[PDB]
């Protein structure tokens, strides 16, 4: 089965709009073409798919905040990957484009649960290499957020990572001056970007030069606690950036809205 | 300006 399993709809940006017909779920088809591939893998059974996939799978159990993976194929020249489709949906680039720099509650809220779903995957054995803005959904009705695109993830490992494939003015300084990383401490520097971003409107460096610079300039007003979590964050020195532990019991972070809380005060 | 940026 593949084309009649699911009826396909309109381009989403390649990935499409699809509804399982066997019982009318929301999906997304993405497609992937294997020239553009770099990195592979094998699943449980042993076959060799896409790192793309073999990540989808390692995570997609249970439930949580990372968009799950419900199916694939194999094409003569591509794969296609069936995936959740929460409806109604806007993801978080668009929010903050529209709705600007977000208030605290709600950077707070988000926040968090980018850092429970960012656990998630490290806990799977995951590393996602591309947190951002773009690559988080919002599900409007529940007020839950979805991790999407883990094709620039890799493996989790201890050891040094020389290569990266996600986006350059989310990469942390080490990437920059040295073309080497540690997986949790880039991650971290990502995270402290993209809360930047949550309560300024937009991210804090475009350029090389500011990147290593760590010089993080305040563009909306944001509150003492707040801004000492983000500088934390953007440590230049990886051993100096704070654990995911240190996160989430930093002072700031406390008193968290509840997703549905967070929905009918914030996006109904 | 506030931009995407790709990968
Ligand atoms: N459930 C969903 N899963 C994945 N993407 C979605 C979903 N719903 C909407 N989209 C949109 O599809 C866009 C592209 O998905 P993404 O997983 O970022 O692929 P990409 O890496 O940019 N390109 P490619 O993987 O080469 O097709 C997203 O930015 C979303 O706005």
């Amino acid at each position: 089965p593949l084309e009649s399993q699911y009826q396909v709809g309109p381009l989403l940006g390649s990935v499409y709009s699809g509804i399982r017909v066997s019982d009318n779920l929301p999906v997304a088809i993405k497609h992937v073409e294997k020239d553009r591939i770099s990195d592979w893998g094998e699943l449980p059974n042993g076959t060799r798919v896409p790192m793309e996939v073999v990540l989808l799978k390692k995570v997609s159990s249970g439930f949580s905040g990372v968009i799950r993976l419900l199916d694939w194929f194999e094409r003569p020249d591509s794969f296609v990957l069936i995936l959740e489709r929460p409806e109604p949906v806007q993801d978080l680039f668009d929010f903050i484009t529209e709705r600007g720099a977000l208030q605290e509650e709600l950077a707070r809220s988000f926040f968090w649960q980018v850092l429970e779903a960012v656990r998630h995957c490290h806990n799977c054995g995951v590393l996602h290499r591309d947190i951002k803005d773009e690559n988080i959904l919002i599900d409007l009705n529940r007020g839950e957020l979805k991790l999407i695109d883990f094709g620039s993830g890799a493996l989790l490992k201890d050891t040094v990572y020389t290569d990266f494939d996600g986006t350059r003015v989310y990469s942390p300084p080490e990437w920059i001056r040295y073309h080497r990383y540690h997986g949790r401490s880039a991650a971290v520097w990502s995270l402290g970007i993209l809360l930047y971003d949550m309560v300024c409107g937009d991210i804090p460096f475009e350029h090389d030069e500011e990147i290593i610079g760590g010089q993080v300039f305040f563009r909306q007003r944001v509150s003492s606690e707040c801004q000492h979590l983000i500088r934390w964050c953007l440590a230049l020195r990886p051993s100096d950036r704070p654990t995911f532990e240190e996160i989430q019991n930093h002072p700031w972070m406390q008193d968290v809205l509840l997703p549905q809380e967070t929905a009918e005060i914030h996006l109904h | 300006k506030r931009r995407r940026h790709p990968s």
